């Protein structure tokens, strides 16, 4: 996921346009710096849950 | 409307009530609005109260 977390891959934040064409993995890496996530302010409902399903 | 920025540098811990009349005559006598309401928001908090009157 690099620059961005799940929650920018799933919604596709403009910051994580190179994660939208992956199809398949074995695993899910983050890294420290994994900012780019939901790009304007709120609530993601459920989050901790959809990682889970993920 | 009335705003308190957190200035502390500490994690400043809010405490509030919400009122909820047994009838509809007391929430004329005390609040005026019959359909009350509070609304209590942060940077990533966003909630609205409404008065249950039964």
């Amino acid at each position: 996921l690099g620059k961005c977390n799940i929650a920018g891959w799933l919604l596709g934040n403009p910051e994580c346009d190179p994660l939208l064409p992956v199809r398949s993995w074995s695993y899910i890496v983050e890294t420290p710096n994994s900012e780019n996530g939901i790009c304007y302010p709120g609530d993601f409902i459920d989050y901790e849950e959809l990682r889970e399903q993920l | 409307k009335n705003s308190y920025v957190n200035k502390k540098g500490k994690e400043v811990l809010v405490l509030w009530g919400i009122h909820h009349p047994p009838n509809s005559k007391e929430q004329q006598n005390l609040y005026q609005n019959e359909n009350a309401y509070v609304s209590v928001v942060t940077s990533n908090y966003n909630r609205r109260f409404t008065p249950e009157i039964a």
